[PDB]
């Protein structure tokens, strides 16, 4: 839904972020992609993390944040989109992965789509981009077996 | 039907003339500007369900 | 006769609300004079009561 986070983002006002250090357990952070060029390395989104496995193992993730602020809180995470069943297990060491991403009031589940898609800056795969919001007393829950591009902030 | 391409669907609405129903293999290659549906349309081929 | 509504549970772990960590997600139909409603479940059902 595009249309949708423009508008949000645009009624907002402010591109103000946050950064909260969530607790990720055995995985490798900071993934970098040949695309992605920063100065003359190759680099990703800054306030997007990409989690692939270590050593072959990448544990499942339970991580949350409670809200004990006087505003509301958007975050925005992302799902890969693998173009073969060889890339999901190079790069998070299972066949299929599951995305819960959840508050008191709202819950969010995603499941990846291995396809080939047309290679944009030589690249068959995709990512899709959620967003979540999060109120006063409220708690952000997130819990993914894979295929997950976390947030960085809010 | 003089001033504006009118096109009659009997047995056939649009959707089953687009995807090739037994009875709409008259509208072929057709253009219009104004289709009209029956209240009499039906389906004779393999169910379905546009989302 | 007329539509189809598939459903998938989702597995995961959610912020607990009177000490569950489980959801329900509700769904509803509506049958027409003629019709029949079918309903074909291997797991995860909240069966409705009446109509
Ligand atoms: C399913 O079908 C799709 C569509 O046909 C198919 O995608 C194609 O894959 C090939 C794999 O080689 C892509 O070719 C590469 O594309 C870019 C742009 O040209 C370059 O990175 C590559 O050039 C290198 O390789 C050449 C061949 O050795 C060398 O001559 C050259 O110097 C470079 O080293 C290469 O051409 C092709 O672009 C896509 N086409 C698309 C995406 O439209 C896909 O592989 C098929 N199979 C699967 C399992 O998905
Ligand atoms: C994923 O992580 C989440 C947290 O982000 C986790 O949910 C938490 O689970 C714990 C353990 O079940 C819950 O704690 C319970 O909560 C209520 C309120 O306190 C009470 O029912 C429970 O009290 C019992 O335990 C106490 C300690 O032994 C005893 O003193 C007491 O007498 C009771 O026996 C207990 O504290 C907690 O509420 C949630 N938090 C949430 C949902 O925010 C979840 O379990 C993890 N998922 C996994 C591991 O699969
Ligand atoms: C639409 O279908 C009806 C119903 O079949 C057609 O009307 C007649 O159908 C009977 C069989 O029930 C045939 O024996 C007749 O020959 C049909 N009448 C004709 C061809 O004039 C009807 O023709 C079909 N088309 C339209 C435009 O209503
Ligand atoms: C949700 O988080 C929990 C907690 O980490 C995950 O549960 C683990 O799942 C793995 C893979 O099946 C098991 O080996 C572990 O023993 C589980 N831990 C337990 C039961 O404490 C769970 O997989 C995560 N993902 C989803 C989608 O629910
Ligand atoms: C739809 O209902 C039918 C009712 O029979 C289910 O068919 C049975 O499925 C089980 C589980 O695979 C088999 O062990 C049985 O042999 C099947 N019975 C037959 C073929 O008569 C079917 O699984 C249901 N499907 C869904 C999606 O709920
Ligand atoms: C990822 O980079 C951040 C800084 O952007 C750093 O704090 C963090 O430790 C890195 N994570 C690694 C190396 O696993």
């Amino acid at each position: 839904d595009y249309a949708s986070l423009r508008s949000l983002v645009a009624s907002s006002g402010t591109l103000e972020f946050k950064n909260e250090s969530f607790n990720w357990t055995g995985v490798k952070q900071n993934g970098t992609s040949s695309a992605c060029i920063r100065g003359s390395s190759s680099s990703f989104f800054s306030r997007l993390n990409w989690l692939t496995s270590l050593n072959n193992i990448y544990p499942a993730q339970n991580v949350t944040m409670p809200n004990k602020e006087q505003f509301d809180k958007l975050y925005i995470w992302g799902v890969h989109h693998p173009d073969t069943d060889k890339n999901q297990i190079s790069l998070f060491a299972q066949s299929s992965g599951r995305i819960t991403v959840s508050t008191k009031r709202s819950q969010q589940a995603v499941i990846p789509n291995i396809g080939s898609r047309p290679r944009i800056r030589d690249i068959p795969s995709r990512i899709s981009i959620y967003w979540t919001i999060v109120k006063p007393g409220d708690i952000l829950l997130i819990n993914s077996t894979g295929n997950l591009i976390a947030p960085r902030g809010y | 039907g003089s001033p504006h391409q009118i096109l009659d669907g009997g047995n056939c609405t649009l959707i089953d003339a687009l995807l090739g129903d037994p009875q709409c293999d008259g509208f072929q290659n057709k253009e219009w500007d104004l289709f009209v549906e029956r209240s009499r349309a039906n389906s004779n081929c393999y169910p379905y369900d546009v989302p």
